[PDB]
C-alpha cells in the first residue's frame, strides 16, 4: 500500500525583479513532500474561485530527496496592479493524506 | 527628462513618438497611475499590453530614427492622463520622456 | 517561420515557514516569455555545477498569458544550513533566443 | 520557558540513546543540535522525513506513544557529535523546544 504523507503548501509572492517590468505578476504556490502523487489545486481571489485559464498547475513529479514523496507547482499569473492594489489571492490544496483532506494559504504584499 | 503634450479627439487617435536608443533593450509605454503613485506599462516589446488598452495600441519601431513610435486608436476619455516613454528592466526608474494626453469631447 | 523569444529568469528565496522548519531549503527558478520550447537550466554554486540530484527543472507548460510562449520552473534543494551560512546559489539558463546562448541569476541570504 | 538539561556520554565510535517528552498531540517530533556561532537549532532527525546529511545513516527516531516518550538512537559517534542538542515539537525548530540534551563522545 502506498503510504499518506501530508503535503506542505507554502506560498511565494512575484520576484520583485519581475514587479519592476510593471506589468503581469506571477504568484507561485508549491506543494511538497506529499504521497500519494494525486493532489488538487485551486486558486481563489476575494473568497471567490478564478477562472483556470489565469493558473497553470504542474504534473506531480517525484522529489529526488525524498523518494516515497512528490511534488506539484500551481502558477498563477494575475497583473501587477492588482498584485499592487492590495489584492488577497488563495491558494487551495486538497489531498488525500491532509487531517481535513484540504488546506489552504493565502498571500498578498504585505505578508514579508 | 522631455516633456511633451498631446491633445485628441473621443473616438479619434493619437502617436506618440518616443527614442529608441538601443535595440537589445525592453522598449515600452507606461501610464502614471496616480493612485498606486507609479508608472505602470500600457505596452512594451515584451509582449504586454494592458487590459484598459487590449486591441487599440500599436508599437512600431524606427532605428534609422534612433525612434520607437506607439499609436494609439479608438481613443477614450478615460485614456487621459500622464504617460512615459522608457527603457530598461525597470519601468520607474527607466524613462526617457514624459508625454501628457488630455482626450477632449 | 515563428519568432524566436528570449527567456526571462526570475529566482525566488525561500518560504520564511520552510526556514523556520530549520530542515531544507528550496530555490525557485522560474524561467517564463521564451517561445522556442528548448530550453536547458542548469544550477551552479561557488563557480561550480551542481549535481542534477539537488535540482529538478520542469517541462515547458504553454504560458497562459501569451500564446506562442512557454515558461518552465526548476526547484533547487538545499540544507538550511547552506542557505543560512550566506550561500550564493546561480540558476543558469540556456535558450537559442539570448545572446550568448545562455544566462544567468544569482540570489543569496541577502538578496531579498 | 526555561528548559531542563540532561546530560548523555558515548564511546567513538560507540552509540548513545536519547530519550525525549512525546507530546499526546500528533505534532512534527524532532532532535536539533544548536550550532555555534549561528545561534540556531539545526534538525539532525525528524518525523518529517529529514536528517542532517552528517547523521544520515546513523541516527534513528522511535515512538513509544503509550509511553508518552520517543527515542533518537545515534551509532558510529565521533567527536564532531559532542555538544549540546535539544529535543523539540513544532513547526519552528528553533523554538518550541522541549528539553536540551548536553552530549560528549569521550574515547
Amino acid at each position: 500500500g502506498v503510504a499518506l504523507h501530508r503535503p506542505d503548501v507554502y506560498l511565494l509572492p512575484p520576484a520583485r525583479e519581475q514587479l519592476n517590468l510593471r506589468e503581469s505578476a506571477t504568484i507561485t504556490c508549491l506543494v511538497t513532500g506529499f504521497s500519494p502523487a494525486d493532489v488538487f489545486v485551486q486558486w481563489m481571489q476575494r473568497g471567490q474561485p478564478l477562472s483556470p485559464e489565469k493558473y497553470v498547475t504542474s504534473a506531480p513529479m517525484p522529489e529526488p530527496q525524498a523518494p516515497g514523496r512528490y511534488f506539484a507547482h500551481s502558477i498563477l499569473t494575475v497583473s501587477e496592479e492588482e498584485w499592487n492594489t492590495g489584492e488577497t489571492y488563495t491558494c487551495v490544496v486538497a489531498h488525500e493524506a491532509l487531517p481535513n483532506r484540504v488546506t489552504e494559504r493565502t498571500v498578498d504584499k504585505s505578508t514579508g | 527628462l522631455p516633456e511633451v503634450k498631446v491633445e485628441g479627439e473621443l473616438g479619434g487617435s493619437v502617436t506618440i513618438k518616443c527614442p529608441l536608443p538601443e535595440m537589445h533593450v525592453r522598449i515600452y509605454l507606461c501610464r502614471e497611475m496616480a493612485g498606486s503613485g507609479t508608472c505602470g506599462t500600457v505596452v512594451s516589446t515584451t509582449n504586454f499590453i494592458k487590459a484598459e488598452y487590449k486591441g487599440r495600441v500599436t508599437l512600431k519601431q524606427y532605428p534609422r530614427k534612433n525612434l520607437f513610435l506607439v499609436e494609439v486608436t479608438q481613443l477614450t476619455e478615460s485614456d487621459s492622463g500622464v504617460y512615459a516613454c522608457g527603457a530598461g528592466m525597470n519601468t520607474d526608474r527607466g524613462k526617457t520622456q514624459k508625454v501628457t494626453l488630455n482626450v477632449h469631447s
